[PDB]
Parts: structure tokens; sequence; C-alpha cells
């Protein structure tokens, strides 16, 4: 059974940063690609970054290129994403998602208004 | 829903492993006969 | 070698009769996806119609197929290995919406990437130019600094520019792609889906034949 | 209250399949070499299901033609146009005289070749067919991609009950050998066991880890086996409420698409992804021989009532009748 | 050739070497044909599943190489142990009208296989409209029966004379040469001409991956040519465009060529399988 909780973000001020961690469970953690993903209010279900298996493999969306980081640890089953530039309308919330299919790169529903694979997400606000 | 779900299949009636395990091993030991597999 | 048997044998003929006729008609229809995102003209592209909503057109001669899958609920990743024979992925996006242009991005990676549409080439149909030119007159970071290789030309050719990286990022001689800019009154989209098309079995066919 | 349910199963778990197993005359190298090869599909397949005589079986693909074969003699019978050509289901009725499909558009079409047009068509799901088996030639068992399954009805045309209790897209059904129960393997990584006659859910057997493409229930009824994307076949038993046996090879990345059971309920025939469809032994967790004949994927699988020979589908559009 | 024995005893210019260097060039040739073309008919038959006019084409006249590649051991062994001394006159006369067929059919099924090409890369919609497949049986079963029924001339004008004389003799040489130049214009000339304008075509639509494709091409049209073309021009310059003229250097240029040439029309008799299946 896939089990996803995150934990780590629920207030700071705009100056500063802060540290976004997803815990993963029920699965082999080094053979899918996990996506972080935000929702915003009355809005759609954003999607922010990506890491491969392997490990070194980052993708980004537009709007946060160059102030997140994104990090994994395999052995340890657990998921990153640390936030060193916090601007307002970037602190919604924060999901936690992961691609479906192992050993494949192929994600299509990761920001599907009803996913199975998605963490309960971490209310975050600024 | 998921709530009253689990909590009306937590109290379902489950039986050993080995209980199962035995009643397979039983059927594909009798029915070995007549599968031409 | 009986009856009934030689009545059977001649029912499986003749079927197999209306199999060649059918495959003979089938192979000939290019059967086409459309996949845009909600605000994205998709439709519009099909207010050309000319003869899940089917659409069958053809130029000169040659019938296209066209499937829209809009009855199902947005979890596209079982039901879309089922279009792995389509022709081509016929991608509309909206190019005036700068905030959702980065979910159509999106989408046209997660469709290059995949692995089962590993084979399948995407006419992209940047429509509504428009309404980005009305809006460029009147987000990115990768704005900052570019040249065209007036400003909506700048923009526009911007837009098809990231589409482009995205596709060449895991791009391979399996599967290519053909950008445009439609308009929301351009009734010459036939033809570029038809010149589209040529060029995907073109290539489909210089693979079969191993001149490359 | 998760947890709780976990530790409960636990509890029961005082003896592993694998251990007390670990002696039995194990099952020699299966050599199943393809009999027959039914040609005549324009393009790959979806689905197909055996007859009840053992013999006539139908089959459908993205052609948009549904066809029924003879295996034995490999003399089609009816080859029946389909009003989609996106079709992923294949329905038999247990008389023998009914056929379903369906797909994109929602519809399960159903087919009356006892004369071969149109019997009906059902049209209350919001989501893809996946997977219809006929109940008792009246009742036709019907999954959808909209999270739920349903329990239709021929005359009136109308769901008799709703299974839904899924999360994700449920993707196949297997009928109990009883016809009282059934389940249905759903892509949120789950598969549960409803009732017919009930209509709700009455266990869920949360035991994967990625979607659930194929399922089937063991010969006696008391246990089914589920073939997911992790690449790996799991045997669930509904008395114990827990897995019993995983079937997880490495060198194996590419997920199941389908999975059977012998007459016996000794090999798991699972057709994988990988060019290759495997045998499984059931009750050894060991691989027996591989039937490899097909040069594209696998995309349906099944096995005869009397066991008298196994077919597999692909998406070269061939089906290949194993013995 | 009376008349070119003749001179080959005036000239003398006759050089055995080079006749006893033509068995191993033909047995070379038999060899590497035979394992081509079992390894093609193999691929093709038992271990190929989805077939196509070009496929169709490929192995169906790898057939026919392959049957002229066994064939082949005859005229190996009539060049080698001795010169003109076959088990039968009915043997050779067989081995010269494989060996025609043979050219014959690989012009024909190359030239088809180059039309479908050029269907295929010119207008590729329209073509695929109405059907080219299907017809790659039909249009195969019209080339074989065409050039069956068109080479029993060969078989009958060539008899042997104690030997197997590649003419037909001294009084029928004037029907040989009318033949030859019949055969020569339409089942050369004709199929020469069409593969030509079809292959510039596909060069001038690929050069509007596309240099590898213009380098396939070149590769294929100049090992047609030059596999064919000698054998087809030196055959009729040799017949009847030199007749009394006796100059030797030029004379045995002419023949030599003719004789030599049959091995190099040979020549893609047994690397076309490999060339069309790599």
């Amino acid at each position: 059974q896939v089990q996803l909780q995150e934990s780590g973000g629920g207030l700071v001020q705009p100056g500063g940063s802060l540290r976004l961690s997803c815990a993963a469970s029920g699965f082999t953690f080094s053979n899918y690609k996990m996506n972080w993903v935000r929702q915003a209010p009355g809005k759609g279900l954003e999607w922010v970054s990506d890491i491969s298996q392997s490990g070194a493999s980052i993708s980004y969306t537009g709007s946060v290129k160059g102030r997140f980081t994104i990090s994994r640890d395999n052995a340890k089953n657990t998921l990153y994403l640390q936030m060193n530039s916090l601007k307002p309308e970037d602190t919604a919330v924060y999901y936690c998602a992961r691609c479906p299919a192992p050993f494949t790169p192929f994600c299509f529903d990761v920001t599907s208004t009803t996913y199975a694979y998605r963490g309960q997400g971490t209310q975050v606000t600024v | 829903k998921l709530v009253e779900q689990l909590k009306m299949e937590a109290n379902i009636d489950r039986i050993k492993v080995s209980k199962a395990a035995a009643d397979l091993m039983a059927y594909c030991e009798a029915h070995a006969k007549e599968d031409p597999l | 070698l009986s009856a009934e048997d030689k009545a059977a044998v001649e029912r499986s003929k003749m079927i197999e009769k209306q199999l060649q006729k059918d495959k003979q008609v089938y192979r000939a229809t290019h059967r086409l996806l459309l996949l845009g995102a909600d605000n994205s003209g998709k439709s519009t592209i099909v207010k050309q119609m000319r003869i899940i909503f089917e659409t069958k057109f053809q130029v000169d001669k040659v019938n296209f197929h066209m499937f829209d899958v809009g009855g199902q609920r947005d979890e596209r990743r079982k039901w879309i290995q089922c279009f792995n024979d389509v022709t081509a992925i016929i991608f509309v996006v909206d190019s005036s919406d700068y905030n959702r242009l980065q979910e159509a991005l999106n989408d046209f990676k997660s469709i290059w990437n995949n692995r089962w549409l590993r084979t399948i080439s995407v006419i992209l149909f940047l429509n509504k130019q428009d309404l980005l030119a009305e809006k460029v007159l009147a987000y990115f970071p990768e704005f900052a600094r570019y040249t065209t290789p007036p400003r909506v030309t700048r923009a526009k050719y911007f837009i098809r520019d990231e589409f482009l990286r995205i596709s060449t990022a895991s791009g391979d001689g399996r599967h290519y792609c053909y950008p445009h800019f439609t308009c929301a009154v351009d009734t010459e989209n036939a033809r570029r889906i038809f010149n589209d098309c040529k060029d995907i079995i073109l290539q489909m066919n210089l693979r079969e034949y191993n001149l490359v | 209250l998760k947890n709780q349910i976990r530790d409960a199963r636990k509890a029961c778990a005082d003896a592993t399949l694998s251990q007390i197993t670990n002696n039995i005359d194990p099952v020699g190298r299966i050599q199943m070499r393809t009999r027959r090869t039914l040609r005549g599909h324009l393009a790959k397949i979806y689905a197909m299901h055996w007859g009840t005589d053992s013999r006539l079986l139908v089959s459908a693909s993205q052609d948009g033609k549904l066809i029924i074969w003879d295996s034995y003699t490999t003399n089609k019978v009816h080859a029946i146009p389909l009003r989609s050509s996106w079709v992923m289901t294949c329905a038999y009725a247990p008389s023998g005289n009914y056929v379903a499909c369906g797909g994109l558009d929602n519809i399960c079409s159903i087919y009356n070749l006892k004369t071969v047009r149109v019997s009906r068509e059902l049209a209350g799901h919001t989501g893809y067919l996946s997977c219809c088996r006929f109940l008792d030639d009246n009742q036709i068992v019907t999954s959808s991609g909209d999270t739920t399954c349903a329990l239709w009805d021929i005359e009136t045309g109308q769901q008799t009950t709703t299974f839904t209790g899924h999360t994700g897209d449920v993707m196949s059904l297997s009928l109990a050998p009883d016809t009282r129960l059934f389940v249905s393997g759903a892509c949120d990584a789950s598969a549960k066991l409803w009732d017919v006659r009930e209509g709700m859910c009455r266990q869920t057997f949360t035991g994967h880890e990625s979607d659930i493409n194929a399922i089937c229930f063991f010969p006696n009824g008391n246990a089914f086996a589920t073939g997911s994307d992790d690449a790996t076949c799991r045997l669930f038993d509904l008395r114990a409420d827990q897995e019993l046996m995983t079937y997880s090879h490495d060198n194996i990345i590419c997920g199941i698409t389908s999975v059977s059971f012998s007459k016996s309920g000794r090999l798991l025939l699972a057709g994988y992804d990988d060019f290759n469809c495997n045998v499984w032994d059931a009750l050894k967790a060991d691989r027996a021989g591989v039937l490899a004949g097909h040069d594209n994927r696998v995309s349906c699988l099944g096995v005869t009532d009397d066991g008298m020979a196994v077919a597999t589908g692909s998406w070269d559009s061939f089906l290949k009748i194993w013995n | 050739t009376w008349d070119g024995d003749e001179l080959g005893y005036r000239c003398r210019f006759n050089e055995d070497f080079k006749y006893v260097l033509l068995p191993v060039s033909y047995g070379v040739v038999c060899v590497l044909g035979l394992c081509l073309n079992a390894v093609a008919l193999y691929i093709f038959l038992c271990r190929l599943k989805t077939w196509n006019a070009s496929t169709t084409y490929m192995f169906h006249l790898a057939v026919s190489d392959a049957l002229y590649a066994a064939s082949l051991p005859l005229l190996v062994y009539y060049y080698a142990r001795g010169d003109h001394w076959p088990f039968s006159t009915v043997l050779c006369k067989l081995v010269r009208f494989l060996f025609y067929t043979n050219l014959y059919c690989s012009i024909l099924f190359l030239t088809c296989i180059s039309v479908h090409r050029c269907l295929g890369v010119l207008r590729p919609l329209r073509s695929l409209r109405w059907g080219r497949a299907r017809y790659a049986r039909r249009v195969a079963g019209a080339v074989w029966v065409l050039v069956l029924a068109c080479q029993a001339p060969v078989l009958y004008f060539v008899t042997t004379s104690a030997t197997c004389h590649d003419t037909s003799a001294p009084e029928l040489f004037s029907r040989f040469v009318a033949y030859s130049s019949v055969m020569l214009g339409l089942l050369f000339a004709v199929p020469f001409a069409v593969i030509l304008v079809c292959y510039v075509l596909m060069a001038r639509r690929l050069l509007k991956a596309k240099r590898k494709s213009v380098r396939t091409i070149a590769v294929v049209l100049a090992v047609f040519a030059l596999c064919f073309l000698p054998f087809h021009v030196t055959r009729t310059l040799y017949y009847s465009f030199r007749s009394l003229d006796l100059s030797c250097h030029t004379l045995n240029a002419i023949n030599m060529a003719y004789k030599v040439t049959r091995p190099l029309a040979s020549a893609n008799s047994c690397l076309n399988p490999v060339l069309y299946f790599l």
C-alpha cells in the first residue's frame, strides 16, 4: 500500500527559506520518478519539479526555476524540496506525487485532480 | 466513506495463512491428474 | 471432408475476403489524435470541419480521421495506449495564455517522452495567434535575452522555440515535431496537416526501405 | 485504523507459502509449443475470451472488427464490425450465444449471434470500459475507467447495482466459479472482492506497488492472483486476507498485461509486456517454461475451460493457441 | 565463337591463365551467393512474420539467385577441370538458360523494387491510397512468366559442338544477333531507363538522414549499373559491331571484356540479397 506524507511547510515569512520533505513507504524507492506538485486557492493543480530514479535528472517549471532545489535519497525512503526564495503567490499547497510506472520516465497523471499515488499534501502559507 | 469501509472490513474473520496454504496444496494435489499442462 | 465443414471453410474464406477489403480501405485512412487543453481552440481546429467526437475529412481524395477524447476523466495514462497506431498526434496549444502555457509545455513533454508513443510524430498547432499579437502589442525568465533566428514575431518564435527545445531534448529519428502558427480564422490547417502527414509517411517509408 | 488491519493480518501470517511449499515435487520445464496461429486481424489485438465449448473464442482488435475463431480448425465463424474502432474488452456468455465488447465511447455493446448486429448497448459509465464478463447470459458485470464497476441487466439495460468503492481506474474483473462473488483490480494498486447480490465491497487487498492490469480467480474460488505494472504477479487468499506469494524476478522490467490460471490452478500463465509471456508455478513461486512466440507485446491471455489449451493474443495481430 | 577462335589462333593472345582464373572466380561467386541467399531465405521464411512488397521482391528474387548459385558448380567444373567437356549437352543448355533468366530476373525484380520505392517516396499518401500492396505477388508471377517464356529461344539456340558454344551456330548467328539486340533493348534498356528516372527522381526530391539516404541511393544505382551495363554493352559490341576487323590489342580487349564481364554480370547476383536485406 503506497502512502506518502510530507511535513515542515506550515508557515514562513516571505524572507528566508523553507524545507519540504515527503516520506515514501510501501514501494521500492529506487525505480519511480518522483515529482512535486502544488495547488492554488480555487485553481488547478500545478507542476513544479521532478527527479529520476537514477538520481541526476532534474526538470523544473519556469516560475520557480533557479530558486527551488530538489533532492532525493535512496536507502532512506524520503523526498525533499529545498525552497530558498519564497514569494507570496507560491505558497498555497505542496503535494507530493510519484510517477505511476517504474523503469519508465513517462508520467501522465502526476497532476490529475484525483490521483492515487499522491501524498495527502502539506499546507503552505506565506 | 473510506473510514466507514475500513471499520466495516476491519472486523472480518481471518484464519492462519497455513490453513489457506494447505487448502491450496490439497486442491493442486487432488486436481493435478486432470490438467493437461 | 464433410457436409458442414466445407460450408464452414467457405464462410471462413468469405470472412477473409471481407477482412482483406477492410484492410485495403483501412491503411488508406490516416487516423489522427487531437490533444489540446480546455482553453486551447482544439474545437476551433475542428471549426473547419469537413464531414469522443470523430471528424472525418479528406484532402486531395485521401481521408484523414480525427479523434478527440473528451468524455473520459483527466487520467489519460491508460486510454492513451489505445492511440498507438495513430499516424500523428495533433497537439493544439493556446499561445496567448502565458500562465497556462507551462502546463501545455509539460503535457507536450509527457507526450513526447512516452514509452508507447515513442514512434508517433506530433503536429503542433499554436493557435490563437491573433490573441497573442493583441496581447503583445497592448512569467518566463528565458525571455530576458532571445533573438529570433515586430515584437509579436519575437514572442511567437519564443514559444515555438520552447516547444522545439522540449521536442529535441529526447528527439530521435523515430518521430518528429512540426510547429505551426495557426489563427482562429485560418482555413489552411487542412493543407498543413496534409503536408505534415505526407512527410511523416515519407519518413516511415524511408525507415522501412532501409535507405537510412 | 489501517494499521490495526495490518496488524491483524500480520497476526494470522504465522506461516509463509514459500516455507510451507519447501517440499513438493516441482513441475518440470513446461514445453508449450504453438499448436495454432490464427491470422486475419488487420491491427493489434486487445482482448479475447474462450467460449464455454472450449473451442470457439472471440477476439477484438484495433482495426474495429470483432472476430470469432474456431481454435480446433482455425476456420473463422464471424467477423462482426464495430461501431467504434477503440475496444479493450471481450465477453463470452456461459451459454455461448452472446458476445460483448467495449472500450472508449463507454458502451458495452452486446451481440446476439444465435439468430448478429446488436442486442443491447449499456451506456451508464462516465469512463472508458475496461473489462466485462458475462454472469448468467442475462447479467453482465462490467468494469470501467470511472473507478466503478457495475452489474448490468440485458432486459432493462440499466445497472442493477454499482460497485463505487475504488479510487483509480478499474482494469480487470474475474467472476468466481460460484458466480456469486468477483474481484476488480484497479489502478490505485488495490483489488477489492465484491459481492454480486449484496453490491458492496467485502475485502481490500492493498499489497501492490502500481496499477493492476489483470486479475484472475483460483479454480477453487478461495484465492485470486493479480498482475501489476511493477512486473510482479501476486497471489491473494480471500480467507487469509493477505498476499501469499509474489512472482517477482529480476531482469523483468515490463509490467504484466494479462494473467490466467490453469485447470488445476498449478501454473499461473501471465502474459507480460516484455514481448514474451511467462508461466509461473502457482504454489512454488518458481518460473516454468517461458512461452515466447510473439514479436510484439502480449495484450491478452485465456486458458480453456477444460484446460486443454492456452491462447495468448498479442500486438502483432496474431492469436496463438499454445498447448 | 568460330571467328573468335580463329583470331585467338591468329592473335595468339588467348591467355589460359585467365581462362583458368575464371573458374575460381565463378566458384567464389557460387559459394558466397549460396551462403548469403541461404541466410536470406531462412530469415525471410522461418524468421519473419511481416511481409511487404519490398521484402516480397527481395526474398522472391533471392530464391532465383540461390537457384543460379546451385547450378553454378556445373559451370565451375566445366571451366576448371578441362575446357569444354560437359556432362551432357542438355546440362550446359540448362546452365546457360538459367544464367540468362537469372540476369533478367535480377534486372526486372530490382527495377520493380525501385519503382515501388519511388512510388513510396514521391507521393506517399496517394500511393498508399490505391493499395500498392497485395500486387507484389501478381507482378512477380508476371515477370517470372515473362522471363521464362522469353528465354526459350536462348535454350533452343545454344548447343554443343565437339564445345558448349556460347553463341548458337554459324547458320543461326544472324537470328542470334537479332534476338540479343531485341533482348538488350527491351529487358535492359527499358528497365535501366526506368530505374534511372526513378532513382534520379527520388534523389531530387530527397535533396530538396538525407545524406545517408542519398549515399545508399547512389550505391544501389552504381551497383546495378556497374554489374549489368558492362556485360550487356560488351556482348552487343562483340557480336556484330565487330565483324571483319582483326585488331588484336582491341579484339582481345573486346573479347576478354565479354568473358570476364560474365562473372562481373554474376557479381550483383550474389551481392544483391545482402545489399537489400541489410
